[PDB]
C-alpha cells in the first residue's frame, strides 16, 4: 500500500483535454519527465502498461 | 596539444582537451606513417591505456552538454533508496528515452 | 516536517498537512542511518500503523483538488434507493470517463 498512494499527477491544463500518450504529452503521467525512482507509474513504465 | 603519428604525446590531458565531435575528425584525418624514433617510455602498450579513458569521460561531457536534454540517473535496480524499513526500493528499468522538450 | 529516519517523529498530522507530491521527495531524501536513540512509543511496528493513516487522509485531500474533474459518485449496488416501493435501486458499471472538459 505504501507504493500504491505514490504517483506523480500533473494538473492539467485550464481549457485542454485528457493526456492519452505518455511519449508525446508531458502532461501524462507515463511520461519520462514523470518517471522517478521508486514509483509506481514509473512501474506502470519498467513493466510496460 | 597531442599528435598521434607519434607515440610519446599522449597523455591523459590531451585526449580530453578535445571532445568527442572533433576527435571524430582529427583520428579520421591523421598521418598513416606511424614515427618511431622515441616510442612510449611505458612501452608502445602502455600509452593504450591512456588515450581510452578519454572516451567514456567524453561522453560524461556529452552528458553535461545534454543534462538540459537527458534525465537524472535513477537507480536502475532495488536497494538504493534511503528509507527501507517503511518503504521499499524500486528500480526504473530505463527503457525510456531521455529526451526532454 | 516530519523525519523519516527517527521513528518517534512522524505523526498522522506531520504526513496529512505535507502535500502528496510533497510526500514523494521528502522520503528519497532521508538519511541512510537508522536511528535508535529514540524509538517510537508503540513499537517498532506501531510507527508503521502511523504514517500509513496520513497517506489515505491524503487522498480524500487529493479528491478535493480534482473535485473539478470528476463527478459525484453514484451508489454501485443494489438495496440502496429513497423510493424503493415504486422503483429500484440502480447501479453503474463504472466503465465510463470521468472527465469534465
Amino acid at each position: 500500500y505504501a507504493t500504491l498512494q505514490n504517483m506523480v499527477v500533473p494538473e492539467i491544463a485550464p481549457g485542454e483535454e485528457c493526456p492519452s500518450d505518455p511519449v508525446t504529452d508531458p502532461a501524462h503521467p507515463l511520461h519520462p519527465a514523470n518517471l522517478v525512482a521508486n514509483t509506481v507509474k514509473r512501474m506502470f513504465h519498467n513493466g510496460r502498461v | 596539444a597531442p599528435q598521434f603519428h607519434r607515440p610519446s604525446t599522449i597523455t591523459a590531458d590531451n585526449v580530453r582537451a578535445l571532445g568527442t565531435r572533433g576527435l571524430v575528425l582529427a583520428t579520421n584525418n591523421a598521418q598513416f606513417i606511424m614515427d618511431n624514433s622515441y616510442p612510449h617510455p611505458h612501452g608502445t602498450q602502455g600509452a593504450v591505456r591512456e588515450f581510452l579513458r578519454g572516451q567514456a569521460a567524453a561522453l560524461t561531457d556529452l552528458g553535461v552538454t545534454h543534462a538540459n536534454n537527458t534525465f537524472a540517473p535513477q537507480p536502475m535496480f532495488a536497494g538504493d533508496a534511503a528509507a527501507e524499513w517503511l518503504r521499499p526500493s524500486f528500480g526504473l528499468k530505463r527503457t525510456y528515452s531521455p529526451f526532454v522538450v
